[PDB]
RNA sequence: ACGGUCGCAAGACUGAAACUCAAAGGAAUUGACGGGGGCCCGCACAAGCGGUGGAGCAUGUGGUUUAAUUCGAAGCAACGCG
RNA sequence: UGGUUGUCGUCAGCUCGUGUCGUGAGAUGUUGGGUUAAGUCCCGCAACGAGCGCAACCCUUGAUCUUAGUUGCCAGCAUUCAGUUGGGCACUCUAAGGUGACUGCCGGUGACAAACCGGAGGAAGGUGGGGAUGACGUCAAAUCAUCAUGCCCCUUAUGACCUGGGCUACACACGUGCUACAAUGGACAGAACAAAGGGCAGCGAAACCGCGAGGUUAAGCCAAUCCCACAAAUCUGUUCUCAGUUCGGAUCGCAGUCUGCAACUCGACUGCGUGAAGCUGGAAUCGCUAGUAAUCGCGGAUCAGCAUGCCGCGGUGAAUACGUUCC
RNA sequence: GCCGAGGUGGUGGAAUUGGUAGACACGCUACCUUGAGGUGGUAGUUUACGGGUUCAAGUCCCGUCCUCGGUACCA
């Protein structure tokens, strides 16, 4: 049950709590950013791949 | 114990003696001959010119035995004498307690 | 590795001495310097109150009554657990003293530490004390075991 | 067994006794009554360790 | 082992076969290990300060109950982990 | 299996070219002396080199010079309930470019080296503090459940929808954590001080009501302005006086509040009442070398709502390091 | 059937009426230590039965059940 899934999260539901967070490149919710709207780990290889035009390695 | 003072008229005994022991500890009270040894325990369990400060736990326990038999409440029996509530609590409790 | 060495702040507002505040610096808990410093000016208050003197004297005779000049440390060899007496560095004379008056201080239990430290003082002072059992004690511990230095 | 049995009692006992062998099972610390009022003492606490 | 010689005895000497294996072995190299030696280093030890283990609860995991107690991690390097 | 990680381990190692020695496996460099945090660097050497590692460059913090002054700052200039107004770029601050610390300079030691110990300057002294960076490889370690996947299996089902339950069970053990056991304490009142970060169907002032959780109307704000946001330990007074309590809050009854179709299993919070175990913990065991440990609050993700977890932030702020005998 | 003997914890077993689910040595359980076991260290589970005597019972007493052995029918 994969694209099940996703094609279930891209409908509209019934009530409005149910919707909830999702991947848009790589299926899963836990770890879904609000801001990017995507997974973390799919995140993190674009992110190492020059895209995502705010993120670099982090030090202070 | 703080500043404690004990005299007999003009035998004087203590004299601003400050002390404090708390729970848990082995206080051995030595006196050669006329100490007060026997006369601290009744300044530290009583009135009667403790003077100074003598304070004691409130919720404890004191259990005394004293150098003096005289405080027996006589002609009574040991049964009346020994609370003994029950069956075994003369028994288990108490008759096994004195013969043993 | 190598010593590496400390430092600490020279006065106080009363009592201007340095291992007076060495003793603020202890008996700290969870970073109340505040605390510990109305504990022990409200202590010495009393030490210069109930005895007529400068406390500053009787906390230094309570210390020289409680510094230790030898500790004993460890030395195994096969299996015997000998203990090697060692003459101990000034430093560490103060700092074992000062460990000893905070700790049996609060320790003995009174209604307050300004009054558990104030007759700890007092009775290191008039060398019977508690920090001075362990003064005793390690002064034994090295008498017997001298045999080794 | 009185002699016994306090070394294994749980604290807090007040024990006069005018032996010598007694209180070497029932003593950590001792109230020497003397000349002018008490003396508190941990140790032996004789000739005033300098 | 049998036979034989020697021996008071213990045994010595001479000395196979059936059977069984595709190794046994020597010297040397590289490593790893040592309750081997040396030197060094790390909150590793010591020197300290505060804890955990005791109590209550939060949380996670083992077992067990289950209709299901979804799946994945399992010494350090799983167990307020996905 | 790809991809992506843990671990040894930020340990200081791991290799190659060409050469020589050895029948060969191999050796050599890479070992030795000093030195380092370092296979760092020097010197000697059958080796001369080189690469991946180490360091340096990168980010942050420590200071000063220049630019740049609003929404930031208020020194002199008067008005202010108020830095509010006018005024000013001095000062802090912000964010850009710099400068700056390199054993550079002194003395001493040491082969004369490399380096080390003290000294001077300096905001900064010997990789200044920290981060990011994680070599060849080890555990057929982990991930087919993020993804992509070779092979095998199911297929009107091992696929799909829907509601309901469960992932929160509970006799037990076991990791991590929170709160206490109390006078450096508990309660009450007064005074002050932060940093970092978030806000558009969101942050939400102020007023009003409710003891309180909160409620109704709503200003300003796409934000150095406005909001979150009244920091807390701290300091100072009042009060208790060492008890299972004016400690601690488990658990529990009733009545509430918010979020959201909906809080029964299964949400957080409040109010009243109840108040337990616990009076500093056996064998054992863990973290930390300085703005650290201890302690105190604050913030943000996630998210309608759910934080004792995690990730950052400041506040106060120590004790000790003799040493390498032992693990 | 008769006589003699013993019936305790998983085990072997001491206890002259006076405190034992066990007091003594093993097992057993929970933890610790160790990579994981073992050793080691810490804590933990009504006297065959039923009815009395007794202030008190494993014990003293009356009965029942089991097992060892001697003493019999028979092979």
């Amino acid at each position: 049950a994969k694209k099940s899934m996703i094609a279930k999260q891209q409908r509209t539901p019934k009530f409005k709590v149910q919707e909830y967070t999702r991947c848009e490149r790589c299926g899963r919710p836990h770890s879904v950013i609000r801001k990017f709207k995507l997974c973390r780990i799919c995140f993190r290889e674009l992110a190492y791949k020059g895209q995502i035009p705010g993120v670099k390695k982090a030090s202070w | 114990v703080q500043n404690v003072t004990k005299a007999f008229g003009e035998r004087t005994l203590f004299k601003n003696a400050n002390f404090t022991i708390q729970h848990g500890e082995k206080v051995a009270i030595i006196g050669p001959n006329g100490s007060g040894k026997t006369t601290l325990l009744n300044i530290i369990l009583g009135q009667e010119t403790a003077e100074g400060s003598v304070w004691v736990s409130p919720s404890a326990n004191i259990g005394y035995l004293t150098q003096e038999v005289f405080d027996l409440p006589l002609e009574q029996t040991p049964e009346e004498l020994f609370e003994n509530e029950t069956f075994k609590a003369r028994g288990h409790v108490q008759n096994l307690m004195r013969h043993l | 590795k190598g010593p590496v060495a400390k430092r600490d702040v020279l006065p106080d507002p009363i009592y201007n001495s340095k291992l007076v505040s060495r003793l603020i610096n202890k008996m700290m808990i969870d970073g109340k310097k505040g605390k510990s410093q109305t504990i022990l000016y409200k202590s010495f208050d009393i030490i210069k109150e109930r005895t007529g003197n400068d406390a500053m004297e009787v906390f230094e005779q309570a210390l020289k009554n409680i510094m230790p000049v030898l500790e004993v440390k460890a030395r195994r060899v096969g299996g015997a657990n000998y203990q090697v007496p060692v003459e101990v560095r000034p430093e560490r004379r103060t700092t074992l003293g000062l460990r000893w008056l905070v700790n049996y201080a609060r320790l003995r239990g009174e209604k307050t530490m300004e009054e558990r430290l104030a007759n700890e003082i007092l009775d290191a002072a008039n060398n019977t004390g508690a920090a001075v059992k362990k003064r005793e004690d390690t002064h034994k511990m090295a008498e017997a075991n001298k045999a080794f230095a | 067994q009185l002699e016994e049995t306090l070394s294994q009692y749980s604290g807090t006992l007040l024990a006069v006794s005018h032996d010598r062998y007694f209180l070497e099972k029932t003593t950590n610390s001792k109230l020497v009554i003397s000349n002018n009022g008490i003396e508190k003492q941990l140790a032996a606490a004789a000739a005033a360790a300098a």
